[PDB]
RNA sequence: UCCCUCGCGGAUGGAGCUGAAAUCAGUCGAAGAUACCAGCUGGCUGCAACUGUUUAUUAAAAACACAGCACUGUGCAAACA
RNA sequence: GCUAGUAGGUGGGGUAACGGCUCACCUAGGCGACGAUCCCUAGCUGGUCUGAGAGGAUGACCAGCCACACUGGAACUGAGA
RNA sequence: CGUAAAGCGCACGCAGGCGGUUUGUUAAGUCAGAUGUGAAAUCCCCGGGCUCAACCUGGGAACUGCAUCUGAUACUGGCAAGCUUGAGUCUCGUAGAGGGGGGUAGAAUUCCAGGUGUAGCGGUGAAAUGCGUAGAGAUCUGGAGGAAUACCGGUGGCGAAGGCGGCCCCCUGGACGAAGACUGACGCUCAGGUGCGAAAGCGUGGGGAGCAAACAGGAUUAGAUACCCUGGUAGUCCACGCCGUAAACGAUGUCGACUUGGAGGUUGUGCCCUUGAGGCGUGGCUUCCGGAGCUAACGCGUUAAGUCGACCGCCUGGGGAG
RNA sequence: GAGGGCGCUUACCACUUUGUGAUUCAUGACUGGGGUGAAGUCGUAACAAGGUAACCGUAGGGGAACCUGCGGUUGGAUCA
């Protein structure tokens, strides 16, 4: 959005899923693609690309196993006016461990397990189940 | 609103170049005119509120631009406020 | 109020109220065409129509009719004339002449101003009613063709004609209802005199009343002799007219010349 | 002393002259705004808004007046006197 | 809305020591809606009770701190009141 | 927080909160390590002693905090230089009952005058009051005056809200489209603050046709301080100042991004044998139906009451009590 | 003689005193509305189209609900 560009990413992804869409598109961003990269390895998204050397536009591909979709849970947490910063011993564990939790570390964007395995903390980004 | 022989006129007096109808120095100054000119209009009628709403608009809108200059080139601000006899 | 400029209003300091002053007529001191003025209300012997006194006066001033014609006047300056609240302006013609006139509304700073048959229809000068449209707003007409009487009380005082009346007679004074008047007469056509000029309250007798007329109030005051009603323990009962005038309306002015005016209602 | 159309000129100089209040310190008496002179103050309530006027010579008032308000009359040779 | 030793500055004075702590003089400041001043209530804390927690309510017993000693005021002696 | 208690009547906006995209830089937030300190005792874990327990007790754990130092630089913040899609400016058009001022026209009502003409008119469910032989009503001619503008008028349009309808001119605001050109985050929200606010009402002064609180008659009725009828004052109208409320209602705060569809309205623009009423798109605003979803249900449903983000106002049982 | 003590006196100040406000709590002839009760008198306002659709604002009036005027609302029934 014009105020919360990251929160929009999640919404556009979840809104697409519900509508059983194929691919979601929206303006890119260092953090955005960075986040989009994680869900990739996590198998939450098929692939992802962008267009524009001056006018970048993210391109994500939704995913679904059977009748229902894959990403059946995606919400934010550390939003503006109410940001969240956890330690290496406070990091959340989405769905008892199954779901992932994106968190920006001094090393870069990671997941609840990722950063933990490292032994460092960062500003939580969102919960993906 | 304003006459072309005036609008297209002033633009060529504050523009740091040619036909730069965008330049704050320009737009901003262009606002003072339609404002000062209307003050003589509002002196009469008075009760005409729906027209003052627009008047106030361009006024605040003008200020929103002045603050910008101060936050982009201190000089240009004090360098323009004089040519327009602003601040009062 | 409702116009420009509003009228000052003295503030509670020493029992003080509304005053009266203009925007300005720059100068405080007249020309020369004036008399000496009489003095009191008395009639070569007896008082006559009681009430009337107090000092401060002089200053006669003049002009009316406007015999002179098609010669361009110029308003010299508005000016304040005593007893009558209708300002006065000055005016100079293109031949050093200098009458006075009854200051209309929009005037001051020079202006047009022309008299005589066929002249600019603004608020310049008199003009035979004939050479006038509807004159929803004429001025100090004249019951006769030559004079200038009528409503010289300019102060807000107007008169409405009726577009195009024939027979050579028209006009509609204020409360004067309807009344025909020789059309070979002329009217200033301006018709003004500033109303607010008569929109403040004197204040508190003395320095506002006394400076004009005496205690125009007598009421019962009792004493069955000084007035057709008095005595009593402390109240009135009966009739209270002075010299059986019969203040119960009555009306007057009967027979004789004139009385050929029209309409006149009774509410 | 400085200057100039020019002069009861102008400027700079601050002698002499005059001179309050305050602040510390001390002192006298019973008392220092010492005499003459020079508001008694407050609280509740009636009446009339208020300044003013009145029974010259027993009544100064709550009465008359007042500004304000209203009714009514008067078209000008105005009504009215 | 609060505030004249009030906020600050020179000086002397004073204390174990910095300091308006103090006095004279100079400046006209200092505080406040990020809640001053004013009123009501109150010893503070480690802790205690309840609560999954967060939190809520509290401050007996034990321990650290503070204050008081019939009431109001004062200083003496002393390293220390 | 649509109807249960809950969106301020609406705007503008200071403080405050929040802030598109890129690179460098900083290292304040933040994260990592470490050093202090966080009294002991409580609590907790493991383990000891009183025959057990309560109790007593060793060591640790914890004391989620504050500070300092050394780093890490993703994100937030600061500084520098930018970028253009947000926001804004310019150009040229478009529609509009947007506002303020001044004019002006035609229909109707009432009244005044006069002509014709004659015993009814008016009113109700009936009636009666009332008006009529001093000639009404009806009718026709002339005149005065005030208020409001049939038809077009619409499920229409404009406005922040309240609200805004005849025609004409003058001064003036906003909205939208399109080729574009320009500025370069200049933005969103906004306690307090300022301003705008239906009607009724208030002050001064005007005006006053119709309508009509009050008031007065007639009728109804058990009564009728009402509904109905005949009258009628404030008021309704104007100016200027005040009052600020309404079921000031979408009973739904403003701004932005997403998310199946169908039929229609109104206004701009591109295009199509533009041969046409016309046909295909592409923007603004707006009706009705309705899917997912949401909902306590009714229902809302791309103009959301669905999915989200920023800021603000508000609610916490009924009565008492706004 | 110094210096010191008493002493007189001066400053700071406790008590205590006088005016004058502020605030708070108790109370009072009478008086206003509220609440209960047992339900009495008087009517029927609202809920049906409640028998004049209702309600909000504002104004005036009346034993009392309430009546009437002006504007807004649907939280109005019947094909108005």
């Amino acid at each position: 959005s014009m105020q919360d560009p990251i929160a929009d990413m999640l919404t556009r992804i979840r809104n697409g899923q519900a509508a059983n869409k194929a691919a979601v598109t929206m303006p890119s961003s260092k953090l955005k693609v960075a986040i989009a990269n994680v869900l990739k390895e996590e198998g939450f998204i098929e692939d992802f690309k962008v267009e524009g050397d001056t006018k970048p536009e993210l391109e994500l591909t939704l995913k679904y196993f059977q009748g229902k979709a894959v990403v059946e849970s995606i919400q934010r947490v550390s939003r503006p006016g109410l940001r969240i910063y956890k330690r290496k011993d406070e990091l959340p564990k989405v769905m008892a461990g199954l779901g992932i939790a994106v968190v920006s570390t001094s090393k870069g964007v990671m997941t609840d397990r990722a950063a933990r395995q490292a032994g460092l903390g960062g500003e939580i980004i969102c919960y993906v189940a | 609103s304003l006459s072309t022989e005036a609008t297209a006129k002033i633009v060529s007096e504050f523009g740091r170049d040619a036909n730069d109808t965008g330049s704050t120095e320009v737009q901003v100054a262009l606002l003072t005119a339609q404002i000062n000119h209307l003050q003589g209009h509002f002196a009469e009628h008075k009760k005409d509120h729906h027209s003052r709403r627009g008047l106030l608009r361009m006024v605040s809108q003008r200020r929103k631009l002045l603050d910008y200059l101060k936050r982009k080139d201190v000089a240009r601000y004090t360098r323009l406020i004089e040519r327009l006899g602003l601040r009062r | 109020v409702k116009c420009k400029p509003t009228s000052p209003g003295r503030r509670h300091v020493v029992k003080v109220v509304n005053p009266e002053l203009h925007k300005g007529k720059p100068f405080a001191p007249l020309l020369e065409k004036n008399s000496k003025s009489g003095g009191r209300n008395n009639n070569g012997r007896i008082t006559t129509r009681h009430i009337g006194g107090g000092h401060k006066q002089a200053y006669r001033i003049v002009d009316f009719k406007r015999n002179k014609d098609g010669i361009p006047a110029v308003v010299e300056r508005l000016e304040y004339d005593p007893n009558r609240s209708a300002n006065i302006a000055l005016v100079l013609y293109k031949d050093g002449e200098r009458r006075y006139i009854l200051a209309p509304k929009g005037l001051k700073a020079g202006d047009q101003i022309q008299s005589g048959v066929d002249a600019a229809i603004k608020p310049g000068n008199t003009l035979p009613m004939r050479n006038i449209p509807v004159g929803s707003t004429v001025h100090n007409v004249e019951m006769k063709p030559g004079k200038g009487g009528q409503l010289a009380r300019s102060a807000g005082t107007y008169v409405q004609i009726v577009a195009r009346d024939g027979a050579y007679v028209t006009l509609r004074l204020r409360s004067g209802e309807m009344r025909k008047v020789e059309a070979d007469c002329r009217a200033t056509l301006g018709e003004v005199g500033n109303a607010e000029h008569m929109l403040r309250v004197l204040g508190k007798a003395g320095a506002a009343r006394w400076r004009g007329v005496r205690p125009t109030v007598r009421g019962t005051a009792m004493n069955p002799v000084d007035h057709p009603h008095g005595g009593g323990e402390g109240r009135n009962f009966g009739k209270h007219p002075v010299t059986p005038w019969g203040v119960q309306t009555k009306g007057k002015k009967t027979r004789s010349n004139k009385r050929t005016d029209k309409f006149i209602v009774r509410r």
